[PDB]
């Protein structure tokens, strides 16, 4: 996170860390949607262009963390992955359309004050909340600047940006499955995700029932906190049917 | 999940985090 | 810097 701030303890019980077994390193962000299901971006698991292609055995999932580097004893829970499910139509050759993937933990995790799942939106909540100017929140242990590492989990709240503006800021064909977000050059406020943040959750709090819903997934961006550029996120509700499908079927 | 989206240290305690007001105020 | 050692249970 660039231009963000230290998260409060317990602020994101659903935040998850994608940890590489060897070398022991931070790969991506993720979120806990159930006691056995973690949601993250697909590009985190597979991306031929950068020779990336991990399996269940290559990594660990770390839940309940606050500090990036320290193994938080008695607090955090590390689990193993049973099965990884990437979207059958993940366009990694072009625009990362449908940048989404599911992960099934080997054994359920137990919730605590630092570990709790986030809700997936329903059409209404999505309809009503996903509107330009409406602010969401991103979290992560990624880079503090485009070109260093924070000590604890960072947080930043960004406004959703008009579809026309998003399109006009990039050379990349953006699909209905994506939505960008961030401040405009003039708004005099900054903030954006960055390396090591992708995979993470972009949530919003419903003013109707007081719950937190994850509206997007940190997908891709060109640089970090650059003027006139915005971050793009996977439209989670738009692909909920695949999420339910996988969950139910498997 | 039945109690999803509800944080044990905030909502369940009726406490607000430092900047969640910012979000709620953007929802016109 | 770098990360801290995590229990070996988790690395097998
Ligand atoms: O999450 C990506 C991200 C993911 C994918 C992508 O691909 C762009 C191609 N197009 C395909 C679809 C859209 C654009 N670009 C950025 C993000 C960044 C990033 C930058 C460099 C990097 O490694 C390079 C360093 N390398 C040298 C060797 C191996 C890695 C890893 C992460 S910066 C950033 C800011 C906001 C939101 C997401 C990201
Ligand atoms: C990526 O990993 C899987 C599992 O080993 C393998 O089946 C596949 O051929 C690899 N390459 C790609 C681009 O899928
Ligand atoms: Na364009
Ligand atoms: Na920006």
């Amino acid at each position: 996170i660039v231009e963000g701030s230290d998260a409060e303890i317990g602020m994101s019980p659903w935040q998850v860390m994608l940890f590489r077994k060897s070398p022991q390193e931070l790969l991506c962000g993720a979120s806990l949607i159930s006691d056995r299901w973690v949601l993250t971006a697909a590009h985190c698991l597979l991306y031929p262009p950068w020779d990336k292609n991990f399996t269940e055995n290559d990594l660990l999932v770390r839940i309940g963390k606050h500090s990036r580097t320290r193994y938080e004893r008695n607090i955090e829970k590390i689990s193993m992955l049973e099965k990884i499910y990437i979207h059958p139509r993940y366009n990694w050759r072009e625009n990362l359309d449908r940048d989404i993937a599911l992960m099934k933990l080997k054994k359920p995790v137990a919730f605590s004050d630092y570990i709790h799942p986030v809700c997936l939106p329903d059409r209404e909540t999505a309809a009503s909340l996903l509107q330009a100017g409406y602010k969401g929140r991103v979290t992560g242990w990624g880079n503090l600047k485009e070109t260093g590492q924070p000590s604890v989990l960072q947080v930043v709240n960004l406004p959703i940006v008009e579809r026309p503006v998003c399109k006009d800021s990039t050379r990349i064909r953006i699909t209905d499955n994506m939505f960008c977000a961030g401040y405009k050059p003039d708004e005099g406020k900054r903030g954006d995700a960055c390396e090591g943040d992708s995979g993470g959750p972009f949530v919003m709090k419903s003013p109707f029932n007081n719950r937190w819903y994850q509206m997007g997934i940190v997908s891709w961006g060109e640089g970090c906190d650059r003027d006139g550029k915005y971050g793009f996120y996977t439209h989670v509700f738009r692909l909920k049917k695949w999420i339910q499908k996988v969950i139910d079927q498997f | 999940e039945a109690d999803c989206g509800l944080r044990p240290l905030f909502e369940k305690k009726s406490l607000e985090d430092k900047t969640e007001r910012e979000l709620l105020e953007s929802y016109i | 810097g770098d990360f801290e050692e995590i229990p070996e249970e988790y690395l097998q």
